[PDB]
């Protein structure tokens, strides 16, 4: 308990905002609330009020809240709280962190609580580059605290604090049958099959976790498997405005292993999709800004029966592909299968204040 | 309609 | 002279393929050849060549061209043509449409020709799984033009044009006798015969052409036949991978004619098996996909003694059934015969400029 | 002493 609390203050520091976390987990049933505090000394411009707002928007044209550049923006969730003078005391339920963060701080510490409803798109940004006919687009969760009389008043950069948290998505490992796929090929002039079977240890991976592909190849043919190629692909379907389907390998193992004619083979391959490598070039769905060590490869969007597909903005999903490349000595054919999995965000923690400030900024 | 309308690197 | 030419282009519109027909008739001795033209832009990827490929394969599991899906594939015929560099040819001469096309399209347009072997299975598709297993399967003819360095390295969506042509089967009418069949019945404690005899026209087979069943009843018994039920059933035996037998009624007429005791009766009934009346009758054994207006019931398989049955994949056959319903007195009876026939694709009409260009895409 | 190609892709739409 050297408790980390992330602080950001006004450019001219009358307003300062504190949060317990920058990332807020979605456990499919309900999101971690945004419990925070606003520390303002009632002397500056609109000596009536300070407000805090949560905005969830899909944006296209840049990736921030900007005027020059924003070509499309679909609003997905907005919440406005009046944090000075305390509005009617029906949403008094405080949290254990908030109480520390008004006791440790002055009488000028006023809390806010945001509840994100389930089924929103998690944070996502996608960077089209060379290959594309498009520019930055993504989903942001923007917390903005600003002083005003009015709240129809034009907000002051002088008066504002603005900090982009992430809503990251978690799924629990559900056991059962693991992913499997298989195919059988018969090539010209023979009825001897080449059979490929693959399997992943799990369904629900978490960032950084390795994935173990179990491979079985029954080659009854007269042909040799020249190489084995295991790969991970991200597919990101833009569903809003300028639709597009992108596809990007994010892991690749092309081993020199061979299946000789009328033989069989099995080997468990392990590779991990990273993005750390060359920081993704173009077209890759990240869950954050490329510039931050903080951010991952996006998590898979979780779909439901009856779900409205388009208001999710980008549909993100991953598959493993296992390719056998076939030939015989001295126009060569390939036998492959594909297996989906769910890439998710790891949960951080299941392991008189001493509350100590971090400068809210991603590194 | 509940009201409507960062990332430093140098 | 009014002549239709079908075309399709690569996604990036650089490569364009032209064909005079979508359907290529197998006359038992010889299929009409796949003669076509490719109009290429040397200024995308100038070093690169253009190739065209005919791929005749039996496929099983979600039959399309997809990977998520395919469980079984057997190659039946492949042919690779280097089209843009007019490489030293087999030197079988050019065709009137090919010249008329290069005379029209330019000298950036180069031909390709494929000669389809006789005795290969005609195009056929089928969607199984009534209550048990069995996935979508068929034999399809894919022609694909693509720009590549060499046939070695993989094809990309941008340059590749993929056309699924049809080979449909015709056979001419036969001399000899019509299909005839008969049976006699004597029920318990009567010793009197009921004699059902029925007849067809052996050639009775082009799509749409109706079936004239002649029915003759000599009823010496003292039971009456209540109704007469004639039907056409298609029989489908999957012989590759997951072998399975299907039989589907594709025509019927319950007739309320009755044959009196101690009488005789004669009639022709007429029947037309139609695909319309039977759409997603679990979609068994078409000659095309369900969605295209082109699609008919599949043609009979042509076999010969010693011909390999299993590299046909799907054996289609048709029979006419004639049943007498009896129910005389106070387990009621069936007297039936069945007569088999062949079913073929109708022969196509025998015998600057008017040339009209359509999409290959079917209706 | 080899075999044909192994094509892979899809062309015409379905909405």
């Amino acid at each position: 308990k050297g408790t980390r609390v992330f602080k950001k203050a006004s450019p001219n520091g009358k307003l300062t905002v504190y949060l317990g976390k920058r990332d807020f987990v979605d456990h499919i049933d309900l999101v971690d609330p945004v419990d925070g505090v606003v520390l303002v000394d009632p002397e500056y411009l609109k000596e009536r009020r300070v407000y805090v707002t949560l905005t969830v928007a899909f944006r296209y044209g840049r990736e921030d809240l900007d005027v020059l550049g924003l070509t499309f923006r679909k609003d997905l969730f907005v919440a406005n709280v009046q944090s000075f003078p305390p509005a009617p005391e029906d949403k008094k339920p405080l949290t254990r962190l908030q109480e520390r963060l008004i006791k440790k701080l002055g009488e000028h510490a006023y809390p806010f609580t945001f509840e994100i409803p389930p089924n929103l798109p998690s944070s996502v940004t996608l960077q089209p580059g060379p290959e594309d006919t498009g520019k930055a687009l993504g989903v942001d969760y923007e917390v903005k605290a600003f002083v005003a009389e009015n709240l129809e008043e034009k907000i002051h950069k002088r008066n504002s604090v603005r900090l982009v948290i992430r809503k990251v998505q978690y799924a629990p490992e559900r056991p059962g049958p693991q992913p499997t796929a298989e195919t059988t090929r018969q090539f010209l002039m023979s009825d001897k099959p080449l059979h490929l079977e693959a399997s992943l240890d799990k369904e629900i991976y978490y960032h950084g976790e390795p994935i173990s592909v179990n491979v079985h190849v029954t080659n009854n043919t007269n042909k040799t498997v020249k190489k084995i190629k295991i790969s991970v692909r991200q597919y990101a379907d833009i569903v809003l405005f300028n639709t597009a389907q992108y596809k990007v390998p994010v892991a690749m193992e092309e081993a020199d292993d061979t299946v000789a004619p009328s033989s069989t083979f099995s080997k468990v391959y392990t590779l991990t999709p990273f993005l750390a490598n060359n920081r993704e070039k173009r077209g890759l769905a990240l869950d954050g800004k490329l510039k931050h060590e903080d951010t991952n490869l996006a998590s898979s969007t979780l779909l439901r029966e009856g779900a409205n597909r388009e208001i999710l903005g980008i549909i993100v999903s991953y598959k493993v592909k296992v390719k056998l490349v076939v030939s015989r000595g001295g126009a060569s054919s390939d036998v492959a299968v594909e297996l989906p999995f769910t890439l998710m965000h790891p949960k951080p923690k299941e392991e008189d204040d001493d509350i100590v400030f971090e400068d809210f900024a991603r590194q | 309609d509940d009201g409507v309308s960062d990332c430093l690197d140098q």
